[PDB]
């Protein structure tokens, strides 16, 4: 049919990185559109704001949307700022976290692991700790998550279920087995109470 | 240092001491500004006394200390060195009005932003400030200047040494900030900006077409400070002091707020002062 | 000591292209989890195509004036960004089309149901009003000139309901799908409704499951693998969305 089987009630993680870059970001732009007090072509978008990008100085920190400032970084006219919580003093502390409450989920963004992919690809440059240890921590993080996940899909009933502070592409890769998982056991319930 | 169309320069000798001089040398017109005159930076003299660790190597690269010597994005001179304090001129214009303003404290803003401890182990190399925007480059280890990868150019906000740290120990170790003082601070950073924004603008004219924009978004935060020290005087049943600190106010919206503070907080003697006032502008 | 927060917002105060595309991601989230056929946004989408049409012929007009300084980031930035917006909106609407696939005689039903409470015309587009039409008419006959011309004629309706199984298929209404409980669209919370505050002093919904007889607090801010059913009424006041 028009949408293929395996679009079916998931997204692609393409989609979900597609949706990723819609969030804004913070840049050191290398260039400069401000128009002097004392010609030039205006960005005019349709689906985001265009008032930081006319106005942009360099090295002088804005935000624009993510797809633009990866636009921006594939020439060498900005500089993508990583958020705060993508530095090695906040990873620990989101390990401890992690390892010290083993019944929920740190509070770690919705999009920690498709930006922290994006960031280590695109913009591998661009960050105060080295590489290097930044990925070494993200994989703990995610080896962590990927353990409390497998220790709760053992709480699959009927009813419902409270995955807070789980992520997107965590949700995104594990809904095609718990909504699957739970509809069967829902469907085995209402059979059951037929009467 | 020189900027576009003038000249900065830091004088030094064991006779005369530090004297700075601000020359602009002009397209046709060799305007002076400053010859000689006395500065208030401080050499480094108590560290320099073999008590130092991976700083002598600088302090033999630098006799003086002093890191740099940027200027403003509206042509403020600011020093910065081994007291880690930028030194802005505020009415630079004029001689006789000479003002050495200390607008940032780099180990107090460091200490309140690292979460209680007085870490050493990071150091500020300036670049350039542009109205609160100070693009400097944090090091993290052992060594004062940074290596050949250039890190990104980290952004420091302005903040007055008025943090008192009998006040910022409140909560003994997100550093808390006394609400007393922070506002009082804003209200001095909202004055100290828009005082030099006011000399640019006649006489160095618009530079972005948004000065006048800011400059009034600024003043509306000046005037909303003074609106919070009236209201923590009023707390205090001081008539008299929010009496005076109502004289400074700018829009006259904020007047009127000024009275509806008075009238809500438990002094109903204010009203008629602050009224009074409000009667004075109408015909000022 | 006492607030002052109230005076300072009332010193304070004395439909948007963003807002339109936030919108076109949430319905486009929603319509690709939600197992029933979601409502069409007829406005936003008639906005939407009105924007890409102007943004296309600005993006020309810009294009033939460069074809007589050098500045090409704006209109690259300009083509790739309709890029995606198109990419978005083809993807919406080809969902709507498979939901339109599967659904097709349940659909169908509704139309001809005069005690049905919705119309496809207030739930399909013009497009997707021609296309199901067309689109069941064709395999219509196919499967009659195929199968059922050489069956009876009590054997001949292709949507049989009273036969030995349903032959109308039905959206999986008890689906579960992941929810974000936003709470309400505006950012006020004591002037919305069914927002029973909750121990901890957090805000939460109170949705009850008819089949299991039980009650479910559904804290703002927080995930959940719900029955599509039992979320349906808050997802269409947008106080929650599909993940």
């Amino acid at each position: 049919m028009s949408l293929p089987a395996h679009l079916q009630q998931t997204f692609s993680p393409e989609e979900i990185q597609f949706i990723v870059e819609n969030e804004p970001i913070k840049i050191f732009p290398r260039i400069t559109t401000r128009q002097k007090i004392r010609n030039h072509t205006r960005w005019q978008l349709i689906t985001t704001d265009d008032k930081a990008l006319n106005n942009m100085v360099a090295m002088r920190s804005t935000e624009v949307v993510l797809w633009i400032a990866l636009l921006l970084k594939q020439q060498s006219k900005c500089s993508i700022v990583a958020p705060q919580w993508l530095t090695t003093k906040e990873l620990d502390r989101k390990i401890q976290y992690e390892k010290t409450h083993p019944d929920r989920f740190s509070e770690l963004p919705w999009n920690w692991l498709v930006l922290a992919r994006i960031l280590f690809n695109k913009a591998k440059d661009d960050f105060h700790d080295p590489i290097h240890e930044l990925r070494g921590k993200i994989q703990d993080l995610r080896e962590i998550r990927q353990i409390k996940v497998l220790k709760g899909l053992k709480y699959l009933n009927e009813s419902h279920l409270q995955l807070d502070n789980l992520s997107l592409l965590e949700i995104n890769e594990l809904r095609p087995f718990i909504t699957e998982i739970m509809d069967k056991l829902r469907e085995i319930h209402t059979a059951s109470l037929t009467a | 240092t020189a900027q576009n169309y003038r000249v900065f320069s830091v004088h030094y000798s064991q006779f005369h001491g530090l004297s700075y001089s601000l020359s602009e040398l002009g397209t046709s017109s060799k305007r002076y500004y400053k010859r000689e005159c006395p500065l208030p930076m401080s050499l480094p003299n108590i560290n320099s006394d073999m008590k130092k660790d991976a700083n002598l190597d600088y302090y033999n690269f630098n006799p003086m200390g002093i890191k740099s010597l940027f200027f403003s994005s509206y042509g403020d001179p600011c020093i910065f060195g081994s007291d880690n304090t930028l030194l802005l001129l505020s009415k630079w214009r004029s001689p006789e009005e000479s003002k050495w303003l200390p607008i940032l404290d780099s180990n107090m803003e460091i200490w309140k932003m690292s979460g209680g401890k007085e870490t050493t182990d990071i150091h500020v190399w300036p670049l350039a400030l542009a109205y609160d925007t100070l693009n400097c480059i944090l090091v993290k280890g052992k060594h004062i200047w940074p290596e050949f990868p250039l890190p990104l150019p980290s952004e420091m906000e302005i903040r007055m040494p008025v943090f008192v740290k009998s006040k910022l120990l409140e909560e003994n170790k997100e550093i808390q900030i006394p609400v007393s003082m922070a506002a009082e601070e804003e209200y001095l950073r909202s004055k100290v900006l828009s005082e030099l924004l006011t000399d640019t603008l006649e006489n160095d004219g618009e530079m972005y077409g948004n000065e006048n924009e800011v400059l009034a978004a600024l003043n509306g935060a000046y005037d909303k400070a003074l609106l919070r020290l009236f209201a923590s005087a009023c707390s205090d049943q001081n008539v008299e002091k929010a009496l005076s600190l109502a004289h400074e106010l700018k829009q006259d919206r904020a007047l009127t707020a000024a009275v509806k503070i008075s009238e809500r907080a438990e002094l109903p003697s204010l009203v008629k002062k602050i009224n009074n006032i409000r009667e004075a502008r109408y015909e000022q | 000591d006492i607030n002052i927060d109230d005076i300072l917002a009332e010193l304070d105060k004395e439909v948007s292209p963003q807002q339109d595309f936030s919108d076109l991601m949430k319905s486009w989230k929603n319509e690709r989890c939600s197992p029933e056929l979601l409502p069409y946004p007829h406005q936003l989408m008639k906005r939407l195509l009105n924007r890409i049409s102007m943004q296309s012929q600005l993006i020309e007009n810009i294009s033939m004036g460069f074809l007589d300084n050098e500045s090409k980031l704006p209109l690259l930035c300009m083509e790739t960004e309709l890029e995606r917006l198109k990419f978005v909106i083809r993807s919406y609407i080809r969902c709507r089309l498979s939901k339109i696939d599967k659904f097709s005689l349940y659909l169908r039903q509704l139309n001809e149901d005069e005690n049905s409470l919705i119309s496809l015309t207030d739930l399909l587009s013009k497009d997707e009003i021609k296309y199901h039409d067309t689109h069941s008419l064709i395999w219509l006959k196919l499967v009659n000139d195929s199968i059922l011309k050489y069956m009876p004629e009590e054997l001949q309706a292709i949507n049989d309901t009273e036969g030995s199984v349903n032959m109308i298929d039905e959206p999986d209404w008890n689906k579960f799908v992941f929810i974000h409980v936003n709470g309400p669209p505006d950012g006020k919370w004591n002037e919305d409704p069914l927002l029973q505050e909750n121990e901890f002093g957090k805000p939460c919904y109170t949705v009850t499951i008819p089949d299991l007889k039980e009650e479910v607090e559904l804290t703002i801010g927080s995930i959940y693998v719900m029955r599509y059913e039992v979320i349906r009424d808050l997802l269409r006041d947008d106080k929650v969305a599909l993940i």
